């Protein structure tokens, strides 16, 4: 049935695809939210030993002054999807001397992860959102590990997604200040994690059109915290 | 059953049924179109939701200023058939300065949908697709499948739910081939109204049209674009 | 889908093949490794020299450059592949290269090449899981736990091989705020991590400490005794 | 067993019981034989099962009349030899109930739900005479 | 017509129209789009089912509505 | 009541067993002679067979339920004609209601290239499928099929003559969930002050099978404190025995 | 003397027996033949043996091997 994706299923789905689907639920929870104020991104912290370094899970992370990053799935293979597109910004600076947009990087890092079935390697575990403020503006992009990529005025994956997801719809539009946008899903966040927030198990960062800069609002974002 | 593996395997019937089971896998759901007029050729693809807070996915790419394509799946294949089609075009600039014809770019993508179909270490290709295309010669809907073929089509449609649209587009075959653009899209987006789920009318919110022409590049049209092409659609009597 | 190849995902998601690593991990030698104050400290131990073996040709832990090291549970010929891999690699980078070598960007390193041995079929990834300490990432020293996996983490203190399993619940009993004082608290804490190892007496349980400027120092036969008498007598005036 | 005339076959007596297919060889009818005081020094198993499996068997109440419903099933865990068929015939012999041990590979039975049957036996001749402590050695085979 | 004349039906009924709805069937499956049919009818409230509750019944016993396209892997 | 949100589908399911034995007004008259089966699925094992016993109850039938266990034995053959036995002993009874589960492993189709194996299913499963009755073949007797996996069983169960209706289920949704936690405050006895509310949204989704191993937990929580009635922080804990430990 | 009915399902096979086991007033005998896929060695050659030793004493009687293939491979 399912040795390789060199055949299909005798329904035409891959026996491939979908687990990569629900591999995006071995991560923690995680939540991308665009608004035309910007872009935020956010992840479970929850550790496994609080002695390791609080940081070193990197599941939120900048890709460049205008563009961060969020993923679902193992870290491991994250990585390189994550690299790729730090890596593009640099190329982009390097070859046009300007930078780059995140669709572009969304569609490199999407052949990049389309490469498993066309070679002449593997699938990667991980569901990427993107956040940028580029030069078409707030743009927030999801991909799941099929390759393939689409616009989101909100998103979640890794573990409660579809719920955290379903509850997102009734308080989102597509143009609220991020304020209230980070309001809303840290009120949903609280339920999603584990029981209780704070920098063991949460993790969140943003990026806007007024500030190109520092997408780490990382304990600086503490008031919120308790805003909540 | 054993033969159900890679395409160098022959089932003892003489078939490969891993080639159906992707032509299967294009039959998945929501419907998409293509037919084509004297003046003009159309396809037309709906861009499926995915929730209130996510955008609408758009299936439809531009080859070139003569050709553009229609696609049903994940595009794992689709796209880069379309990125290899671009180039293509501008070989064919970089050696004559034309835009070559239809028919014979659509034949060297066939040639590369079996290029697979014969060794090992490659999947057969996902998806399905529609083209739409004027040329020196003429206006032209073609359409390829995993089984490597291609056909030059007065109308066609895959997926599910356009049985209805197949049904639609075998009636007005008779006035296809001699319409406008308008009256054409006219047409294509009435078999598409012939697939109306229960609980539904047509948005625009999902309706993605592709437009090329004698005297017209190939062009997509979306919302506000694809209703001035919307007007003219069939009523709802019974 | 089942565990029969790395490269396909169980129909949950999981990876069984690919996780046996933890016990392939777990089977091998005995480790601890922390930063103290400044200066990091590791201990080993299961040696278990059958008279006329030796330790001398195990190299539980053997020094790559002056400034980075690191620890090797499981296999030892998967572990001196790693020896040659990255001590050369560190080495020949910091003597052509214009950017010096750190800690961090071996361990990088080493997690992108078992990520890249996993991202293939007819290439066995290594089954060691190791902690690398370094002296200097920005003159810093720090930590560093790589699995087979192809992840890698920083952490303040941690244990690996057969030991990896107690010292987790251990060190979270008694790790204070305060990082272990200078090197007496530190060697003491390494000591203290080390006793869940079989006689924690130092019969043969031993140690090297690397001072964040200084290379790789070995706490010899000559003096071990002496950081094995001062775990003993604060394990007995405690009491 | 049943006393018959030898004329008329007319049962006039009753008598003791000898017999039964070889399923009484694979119960242990007999509360088992080591105690809790067999066990060295492993005492915080011997709080652990009382409070899960040990209670109810002679204290009902502690689990059906308190406000609250029986429970299921416990799991023991660690070394061959640690302890565990040990200490489960040491809870089982503080009461009078039977020990039913069956290890999880030996039940297989060929078609469809037989193997089901056989552990549906177990547990249906269970109050047929008294209730009883199952105990599946290497619960390994059965999930995983 | 077999299955119908035994129901009993509204007399505004399309067998041929159904016929061609009903495209590539066998048998068997058509002889159950009579009689399911019949109970949405009997949800319609209707005394006899006619043409709007054969297609009603055909919209759905046509497939298991398959899954979603332009997502499927 | 019992049924744990899925009301809709019980209810769904009482209109062509139920109303079609009680409220026989509608359907010759109209046209077809009363249904009497139907088959369900949903979540992992979880409340599916209750509806049927809620059914009889309220039928005021005789049950009989069934697995396929049952249907087989060392002795082959005589599997096929249990089932024969089954109907007819029902039959015996003044009307019965009869329910049978995971029928996947017994509505499952024949499967040719096993070539051999466990292979009484093959002798054995037709006689259900075949020479069960419908709405229309069928006498005095009302049957319920259910399963948790339906995508292989047999088209034949599936057409007319085996079944008259299917339904579906998923796992309990938040009003499901609540009502779940609503029956299971009678099975216990409790500090009746509970925010059932809450807990049913601090499980994400799960089962109602799950919500009455979590009632009974929190009976664990009041036998190891020895506590002569159960309390809220134990149905929170209990609740996080799954959600957390089973979900960590 | 051996008529096979043949087609994929739900064309009507099994109902045209049946129908000519109605109208006939013959004898019928139906059996599948998974009926006859019996685990013992050589318990369906006897069945076999006996079935149609049944249909010869009946005389007038008509045998139906419904699923041919499931003992026909
Ligand atoms: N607490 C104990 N007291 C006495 N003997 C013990 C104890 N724990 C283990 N043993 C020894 O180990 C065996 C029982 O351990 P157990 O884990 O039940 O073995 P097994 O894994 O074979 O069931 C016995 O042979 C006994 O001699
Ligand atoms: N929400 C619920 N309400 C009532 N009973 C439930 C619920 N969830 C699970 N059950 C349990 O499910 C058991 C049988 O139903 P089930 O196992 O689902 O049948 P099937 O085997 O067809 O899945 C009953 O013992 C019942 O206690
Ligand atoms: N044309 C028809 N008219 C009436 N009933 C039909 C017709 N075709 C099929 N059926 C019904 O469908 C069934 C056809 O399948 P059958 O002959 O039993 O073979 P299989 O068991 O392989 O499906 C018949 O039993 C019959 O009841």
């Amino acid at each position: 049935y399912d040795r390789g994706v060199n055949t299909f299923s005798p329904e035409g789905r891959l026996f491939q695809v979908e687990y990569a689907i629900e591999a995006i639920k071995l991560g923690s929870t995680a939540i991308g939210i665009q608004t035309s104020e910007g872009v935020c991104l956010a992840v479970e912290k929850r550790i496994t030993s609080p002695l390791m370094e609080p940081s070193s899970i990197e599941k939120i992370v900048e890709i460049d002054a205008h563009i961060g990053c969020a993923m679902s799935g193992l870290i491991a293979d994250a990585k390189t999807l994550i690299d790729k597109a730090r890596v593009e910004t640099q190329n982009h600076w390097f070859t046009y001397n300007e930078t780059m947009t995140v669709e572009s990087v969304t569609q490199a890092v999407s052949n990049l992860a389309l490469q498993f079935g066309e070679e002449d390697s593997r699938p990667f575990g991980v569901a990427l959102l993107f956040g940028g403020v580029d030069e078409k503006g707030p743009q927030l992009f999801h991909m799941d590990p099929s390759g393939t990529f689409v616009q989101c005025d909100a998103r979640a994956i890794g573990s409660a997604s579809e719920g955290a997801q379903s509850s997102l719809q009734e308080v989102y539009h597509k143009s609220m200040t991020l304020k209230e946008a980070i309001k809303s899903s840290l009120i949903i966040l609280k339920q999603v994690m584990e029981e209780k927030l704070n920098a063991t198990n949460i993790e969140l960062a943003t990026v806007q059109p007024g500030q190109n800069f520092h997408m780490f609002t990382k304990e600086e974002l503490e008031e919120v915290i308790k805003d909540i | 059953n054993q033969y159900d593996n890679d395409v160098t395997v022959w089932s003892p019937q003489g078939r490969i049924h891993q080639i159906e089971y992707a032509m299967e896998a294009v039959k998945q759901g929501s419907a998409t179109v293509g037919l084509k007029s004297k003046t003009h050729a159309v396809l037309v693809a709906l861009k499926r939701a995915q929730s209130e807070l996510a955008a609408h996915q758009k299936k439809i790419l531009h080859v070139d200023n003569h050709i553009g394509i229609s696609i049903a799946g994940l595009t794992a294949d689709a796209r880069l058939l379309c990125n290899f089609m671009r180039q293509e075009c501008l070989d064919s600039r970089f050696v004559f300065d034309r835009p070559l014809p239809v028919s014979r770019l659509v034949s060297l993508i066939g040639s590369k949908t079996q290029i697979p179909t014969q060794r090992y270490g490659r999947r057969p290709y996902g998806v399905g697709l529609l083209i739409a295309g004027y040329d020196d010669m003429g206006p032209h809907i073609f359409q390829t499948c995993p089984s490597a073929n291609y056909f030059d089509c007065r109308a066609m449609s895959i997926g599910a739910r356009s049985q209805s649209a197949r049904t639609y587009l075998e009636r007005h075959m008779s006035e296809f081939m001699e319409c406008n653009l308008n009256e054409l899209v006219k047409h294509g987006l009435r078999a598409l109204r012939e697939t109306l789920p229960a609980e539904q009318d047509l948005t625009t919110k999902n309706v993605s049209i592709g437009i090329v022409g004698k005297d017209l590049e190939f062009t997509i049209y979306d919302d506000d674009d694809v209703s001035p092409f919307l007007e003219g659609l069939e009523e709802r009597p019974q | 889908s089942y565990d029969r190849a790395i490269t396909v995902f169980s129909p949950d998601g999981h990876l069984f093949q690919v996780e046996y690593a933890q016990e392939a991990v777990k089977k091998g030698s005995t480790a601890v490794g922390v930063r103290g104050r400044d200066i990091v400290v590791l201990g080993v131990e299961k040696k278990s020299v059958a008279k006329l073996q030796d330790e001398r040709t195990v190299r539980k832990i053997c020094a790559l450059d002056d400034n980075v090291c690191m620890a090797f549970a499981g296999l030892t010929a998967d572990a001196r592949i790693v020896i040659n891999r990255a001590r050369v690699e560190c080495q020949s980078h910091r003597l052509t290269v214009e950017d010096p070598v750190t800690v961090e960007y071996i361990t990088r390193y080493i997690a992108s090449l078992k990520q890249r041995y996993t991202q293939s079929n007819g290439r066995r990834p290594f089954g060691i899981s190791a902690l690398i300490v370094g002296f200097d990432f920005d003159g810093t020293p720090r930590l560093y736990q790589t699995d087979p996996s192809g992840t890698y983490h920083a952490w303040k203190a941690n244990a690996i091989g057969r030991g990896a399993k107690s010292v987790r619940e251990f060190l979270e009993k008694n790790y204070t705020d305060e990082a272990i004082e200078t090197d007496d608290l530190t060697i003491k804490l390494v000591i203290k991590a080390l006793l869940e190892v079989v006689q924690s007496g130092g019969k043969n349980i031993e140690l090297a400490v690397m001072r964040r400027d200084q290379s790789l120092k070995i706490l010899n036969p000559e003096e071990i005794e002496k950081y094995v008498a001062e775990i003993e007598k604060e394990k007995e005036e405690n009491e | 067993s049943v006393l018959l005339n030898h004329k008329v076959h007319a049962v006039i007596g009753v008598l003791m019981d000898d017999t039964d297919p070889l399923v009484t060889v694979m119960k242990v009818e007999k509360a088992p034989q080591e105690t809790y005081a067999d066990i060295g020094g492993l005492d915080n198993q011997i709080q652990e099962i009382k409070e899960s499996v040990e209670l109810p068997l002679t204290h009902p109440e502690y689990y059906e009349e308190m406000g609250i419903k029986p429970p299921k099933g416990v799991i023991l865990y660690g070394p061959p030899g640690t302890g565990k068929t040990l200490l489960a015939k040491a809870v089982a012999n503080q009461t009078s109930a039977t020990f039913l041990r069956v290890v999880g590979s030996e039940l297989i039975q060929k078609y469809l739900g037989d193997g089901p049957k056989l552990v549906r036996e177990l547990f249906r001749v269970a109050e047929e005479h008294a209730p009883s402590i199952v105990f599946i050695d290497e619960i390994d085979a059965i999930g995983t | 017509q077999i299955h119908s004349r035994k129901m009993n039906v509204s007399p505004d009924v399309n067998y041929e129209e159904l016929a061609r709805c009903t495209d590539d069937f066998n048998g068997a499956q058509c002889k159950a789009v009579c009689v399911e049919a019949g109970m949405i009818a009997l949800r319609r409230g209707a005394t006899e089912l006619t043409h709007e509750d054969y297609m009603e019944g055909i919209l759905e016993v046509q497939a298991k509505k398959k899954a979603n396209l332009q997502y499927y892997a | 009541s019992d049924v744990g949100g899925c009301k809709e589908q019980i209810e769904k399911l009482r209109e062509v067993v139920e109303t079609p034995l009680l409220h026989p007004e509608r359907f010759v008259n109209l046209g077809i002679e009363p249904p009497k089966g139907v088959l369900l699925f949903g979540p992992p094992g979880t409340g599916k067979t209750l509806c049927a016993r809620a059914v009889a109850n309220r039928t005021d039938a005789c049950f009989i339920r069934v697995i396929g266990s049952e249907l087989v034995q060392k002795y082959v053959g005589e599997g096929a004609r249990m089932v024969r036995e089954l109907f007819e002993m029902a039959r015996t009874k003044k009307a019965c209601l009869i329910f049978f589960d995971e029928i996947d492993a017994i509505g499952g189709a024949r499967f040719d290239d096993g070539a051999g194996g466990d292979n009484e299913v093959q002798r054995t499963m037709l006689e259900l499928i075949n020479q069960l009755d419908g709405f229309d073949p069928r006498g005095n007797i009302k049957v319920l099929m259910a399963t948790n996996r339906p995508d292989t069983l047999d088209p034949a169960l599936m057409r007319p003559g085996r079944l008259d209706r299917k339904i579906e289920f998923s796992l309990p949704d938040l009003e499901g969930r609540t009502h779940i936690f609503k029956i299971h405050a009678r099975s216990m006895s409790v500090e009746r002050d509970i925010r059932f509310e809450l807990l049913a949204r601090l499980c994400p989704n799960s089962t109602g099978a799950e919500i009455r191993s979590v009632c009974t937990e929190a009976g664990m929580f009041a036998i190891r404190a020895r506590r002569k009635i159960a309390t809220e922080k134990d149905f929170l804990e209990a609740v996080n025995k799954v959600i957390k430990s089973y979900a960590k | 003397k051996g008529v096979l009915m043949y087609g994929p399902p739900g064309t009507g096979k099994t109902l045209l027996a049946r129908a000519c086991a109605a109208q006939t007033k013959a004898t019928f005998l139906k059996l599948a033949g998974p009926q006859l896929v019996q685990m013992f060695i050589g318990d369906g050659a006897k069945l076999v043996r006996d079935a149609f030793a049944l249909a010869k004493e009946k005389a007038p009687s008509i045998i139906f091997i419904d699923e041919l293939d499931a003992i026909g491979t």
